[PDB]
Formats: C-alpha cells, sequence, structure tokens
C-alpha cells in the first residue's frame, strides 16, 4: 500500500491518468487479495 | 496354572446353568478371571470379567444381566450362572485367567452346553 | 498392608514433565504430552510393572 | 467398542513358505494385541502377549509386529502341526477377539 502511494505520487503532476487508474485500481485490488489470502490460510490451518 | 471346568450341560431352555472353573497352582485375588463364549466355528466372544478380591465384575453390554459371574476365594473357584437362556446359546465357555500384558495366558478347557428338549 | 501380603502404597506428586513440541502449526497445533515412569536399578527380569485395571481405565 | 478386523478369512498355503497374518484395529490400542493359537477341540493356548513379545515354550518362528492400529504375525518355516485357527484380541480396553483365520494346508 505505501508502495502504490509513493508510485502515485511520482506519477502526479506529470501523469495524472496513470495515477488515477492504478488508485481507483488499488481500490479494489488489495482488498480482494486480502480476501482471497485469509480464506486459503484459515481453510488449509483449519482442515487439518 | 491349572484350571479344572465343569462338564458338558443338557439344559432344557428356560433354566439357569452354574458353571464353575476351579483353579489349582496360585490365588484367584492376585489377577482376574475372564469368561469366553465361543459358538461353533465361530470367533471368540467375551462374557465378563471378575476381581476375585472385591467383587467387581464387568459384563458384556449384551450380557448384562443374562449371565452373572460370582466367586468364591475358599475353594478357589469362579461360577458363571446364566439366568435366562434360550436355545441360541449352544456354545463352548472358556475360563482364563489374565497373563503378563493383559493376554489370557491359562485357558481353561471349556463346558459344552446343550439346549434342546 | 492387606492379611495375604498384597500391598497398596499411594504418593501425592506434582510431576513437571518434559512436553516436546514441534510448533509449526502454532497457534492451531496439537500436542501429546507423555508422562513415563519406570523403575531405576531394577532391570525387567526383576521388576515388572503393570497398570491394574484395564489400559483404558487406569489413567 | 473396539472392533478388530483380522485378515484374511482363511487361507491355504504349503509346508515351508513364510506367511503372514494382518490385525486391524478400529480405535487405538498400544501394544496390548495378544496372538492365541486355536487347535480343533482344544483350548486356545496364546501365543504372543503384547505385540512381539514370544510366549514361553513357543518356537523362534514366530515373530510379531506392532503399532497404534495394525498389528503382523509373521511366521517363518512352516511345520506340519501349525494348521490351527489364530485369533487376535486386544486387552486395552476390555477385550475383544476377531474372527480368526483357519489356516489351510495346500
Amino acid at each position: 500500500a505505501l508502495i502504490e502511494f509513493a508510485t502515485v505520487n511520482y506519477f502526479t503532476k506529470s501523469q495524472p491518468a496513470r495515477a488515477a487508474k492504478i488508485d481507483r485500481l488499488s481500490r479494489i485490488a488489495f482488498p480482494l487479495l486480502f480476501g482471497i489470502f485469509n480464506l486459503v490460510y484459515w481453510a488449509t490451518y483449519l482442515n487439518r | 496354572v491349572q484350571l479344572q471346568q465343569s462338564g458338558a450341560e443338557l439344559v432344557k431352555p428356560g433354566a439357569s446353568v452354574k458353571l464353575s472353573c476351579t483353579a489349582s497352582g496360585f490365588n484367584i485375588k492376585d489377577t482376574y478371571m475372564y469368561w469366553v463364549k465361543q459358538r461353533p466355528e465361530q470367533g471368540l466372544e467375551w462374557i465378563g470379567r471378575i476381581d476375585p478380591a472385591n467383587g467387581d465384575t464387568k459384563y458384556d453390554p449384551k450380557f448384562q444381566g443374562k449371565a452373572t459371574i460370582t466367586t468364591d476365594t475358599f475353594s478357589n473357584t469362579a461360577y458363571l450362572q446364566l439366568s435366562s437362556l434360550t436355545s441360541e446359546d449352544t456354545a463352548v465357555y472358556y475360563c482364563a485367567r489374565k497373563g503378563l500384558r493383559w493376554a489370557m495366558d491359562y485357558w481353561g478347557q471349556g463346558t459344552s452346553v446343550t439346549v434342546s428338549t | 498392608i492387606t492379611e495375604d501380603g498384597t500391598l497398596l502404597y499411594t504418593m501425592r506428586l506434582t510431576v513437571r514433565a518434559e512436553c516436546p513440541m514441534h510448533l509449526e502449526d502454532f497457534p492451531m497445533d496439537a500436542h501429546a504430552c507423555p508422562l513415563k515412569f519406570g523403575s531405576y536399578a531394577y532391570t525387567r527380569a526383576e521388576v515388572v510393572y503393570e497398570w491394574t485395571r484395564e489400559p483404558a481405565r487406569s489413567v | 467398542n473396539i472392533v478388530m478386523t483380522q485378515s484374511p478369512k482363511s487361507m491355504s498355503m504349503s509346508v515351508g513358505e513364510r506367511v503372514t497374518l494382518s490385525c486391524k484395529a478400529s480405535e487405538y490400542v498400544g501394544t496390548y494385541v495378544s496372538w492365541y493359537q486355536q487347535k480343533p477341540e482344544q483350548s486356545p493356548k496364546l501365543l504372543i502377549y503384547g505385540a512381539s513379545n514370544r510366549y514361553t515354550g513357543v518356537p523362534d518362528r514366530f515373530t510379531g509386529s506392532g503399532s497404534a492400529t495394525d498389528f503382523t504375525l509373521t511366521i517363518g518355516s512352516v511345520q506340519a502341526e501349525d494348521l490351527a485357527d489364530y485369533h487376535c484380541g486386544q486387552s486395552y480396553s476390555y477385550p475383544t477377539f476377531g474372527a480368526g483365520t483357519k489356516l489351510e494346508l495346500k
């Protein structure tokens, strides 16, 4: 998350389209990945 | 060391049979006394055990009430009395003592009961 | 001391034993903490131990 | 209730070959599985008290192999008087025996 913010700020004021695009994409990419990781972790550790 | 059972019995269905097992060579207060039945050409089946020092007797759930196990420490005998018997328990009844690793090292000889008319 | 020689000797102990653990599923792990007791200075040919009831009903 | 599934039901084997019998327990029985040898018209005689401990007077051709549930009785050079049933019975709980294997010659 911090690295994504750093990239957004680096691209801001020069290519704001790419910055806004990757921010609106990271608003969906991080929570879904965390949910998938939680499901996998809990499932594979409670089955045993 | 040497277990002497009773003889064969020819009992009518609906009566009570009391089989005896005299232990010669040791005291029954030291070990347990297991009773085993065996139908012809089938596997062994446990009936019940008795602790002759106290009188604590455990039975197979399907043999509770039908059979009872008592002892007599003065004559070193174990008695098994079948309270109510049908025409199906025409099996061979063995008397055994527990061994070293809870096995039954010394068995009796078998009192082959027969239920008919 | 029973009249026929059968002794009975109980103690009240507080044993602090070792339970080796494999903490690779922490904290969703399952352990089997052992408690091994035997004889000292008396081999098998002299003193053999045995449970007094059915081994499932001793401990 | 612990049940002992003994296998096989009845086997036929010639003289002088190694033979093995299996006794799979349902629940846990640590090393308290005993093997008895019952000849026809006689009382069963204890062969292996505990797992892998021969009883006094048993030839060295009988060997046990113990585990938590599976137990094995291996006979080596089989002689001519070893034609009998072989029951396995646990004692970790109230004793329950297996069905037995009628050993045969062929």
